């Protein structure tokens, strides 16, 4: 009972062989920069992550006119926190309510909002989470310890073109005057996915 | 392409087992993986729609079998070779075959530039929109063997279109050396019953796919 195809199965055992000898390759040739490719690493590593989208979320959540803004245009509503780019560059941002749960999903590969969110985890880009999300959203997302509320409509998002998602989530109960610092806190990579919901205090 | 990447609606996949923690490189080999490809995009080696459809067609089971980074080694093992960038020899000797006939465009000063500027697919004009939100359509069945991005759960089925987000690229003809020919994109709603029928459906689940205006024909 290993894992096969879940995304956390075993690599083959001399794959870090064939990337350097591809890489050596490409080096030699003149088609790529190590010192640039270091840069790109670090960049994904340190510098892009979900912190970003919390941030995004808190500021929403205490400042309605910049909610407002966020919601007519998610890419220029992001770019005011200063961020932006590779895989973020048309942003829509999608509103949790108490009438609707949002959750999105790429069936076709693993797109994702890199610039709010970093890059994607395994099991966002296998077939389990892929296959199953359109059609049992609410079976999943019990594996995720999230029940949705029966009269709760879910929506899951197919990421078929190049617009990309994020989901804005409501804002925990007993959170008053918080500061927009402590808030983003709460706000977890999954409920941004829409996979969770923000920590309860 | 009706290949194994085309996941919705499939089953048997199992449990989705999440690790807990997780980072974000769980390999160095994955790090020098994932950063080739900004520096490969960047020379213009192939544009990101033929990226997508090399992997659609590597072995259903290297596809299963391989995680997620083996997917893009084997685009650049294999795409670069199509492309005539590399020969079949280079990728397998390693050796290169006359040196340093190249000039890196990714280079450590354009770094945070271009990561942080992307490319959006958004295109000013191309043709013109058919269709306005409310509007019911069904999308069309074809079964192109090449790149397409209408999902085969919903070829056939009729759904409602709730944003149209502009003009954009698109995929079907820029994988395959036919141009953008920009359209309008659509984001369509389909209800679980439409799509996965009385039984297997949930009567308040909504499913949205963002689709290319010619993808679609009024209901
Ligand atoms: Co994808």
């Amino acid at each position: 009972h290993d894992h096969h195809h879940d995304g956390y199965q075993a690599p083959p055992e001399d794959i870090a062989l064939r990337v350097k000898a591809l890489e050596s390759l490409l080096i030699e040739k003149g088609l790529v920069d190590p010192a640039a490719m270091d840069l790109v690493v670090q960049t994904y590593e340190h510098k892009v992550g979900p912190r970003n989208g919390a941030k995004v979320v808190a500021k929403a959540w205490v400042d309605p006119a910049y909610k407002a803004r966020l919601l007519a245009d998610g890419t220029a509503g992001i770019a005011e926190l200063g961020f932006s780019g590779v895989q973020g560059e048309d942003m829509v941002i999608l509103e949790n309510t108490p009438a609707v749960h949002n959750v999105f999903v790429c069936t076709l590969c693993s797109c994702y909002p890199w610039p709010t969110l970093g890059l994607p985890p395994a099991w966002y880009k296998a077939a389990p989470y892929r296959s199953r999300m359109v059609s049992d959203p609410r079976g999943v997302l019990a594996e995720f310890g999230l029940v949705i509320p029966a009269n709760k409509e879910i929506r899951v998002w197919d990421t078929t073109a190049q617009l990309r998602y994020m989901v804005l989530p409501e804002r925990p109960a007993g959170t008053e005057a918080y500061s927009e610092e402590q808030l983003a806190e709460l706000v977890t990579r999954d409920s941004m996915i829409g996979t969770g919901l923000p920590t309860q205090p | 392409m009706n290949g194994i990447h085309d996941t919705g609606g499939a089953h048997g996949y199992g449990p989705v087992y999440r690790e807990p923690n997780e980072p974000v490189f769980r390999y160095d080999w994955e790090k020098t993986v994932m950063s080739l490809l900004p520096a490969l995009l960047a020379n213009g080696n192939f544009n990101l729609d033929e990226f997508r459809h090399s992997i659609e067609r590597m072995g259903p089971a290297h596809y299963l079998e391989g995680t997620y980074y083996e997917h893009w080694l084997h685009v650049f093992e294999n795409l670069l070779v199509e492309k005539g960038v590399l020969t079949a020899t280079e990728v397998a000797t390693g050796k290169a075959a006359s040196g340093k006939t190249a000039t890196p465009v990714l280079t450590p000063a354009i770094v945070d530039g271009l990561l942080s500027t992307g490319a959006s697919a958004a295109r000013e004009e191309g043709a013109r929109a058919r269709f306005a939100v409310g509007d019911k359509v069904r999308v069309l069945n074809k079964n192109p063997v090449g790149h397409t991005r209408m999902p085969r759960y919903t070829r056939g089925k009729v759904g409602t279109v709730v944003i149209d987000h502009g003009v954009f690229v698109t995929p079907d003809t820029a994988a395959h050396g036919k141009g953008e020919h920009p359209q309008h994109v659509y984001t369509v709603s389909f209800t679980s019953v439409e799509l996965w029928g009385q039984d297997a459906s949930s009567p308040k689940d909504t499913i949205r796919v963002d689709l290319w205006d010619d993808y679609l024909e009024p209901a």
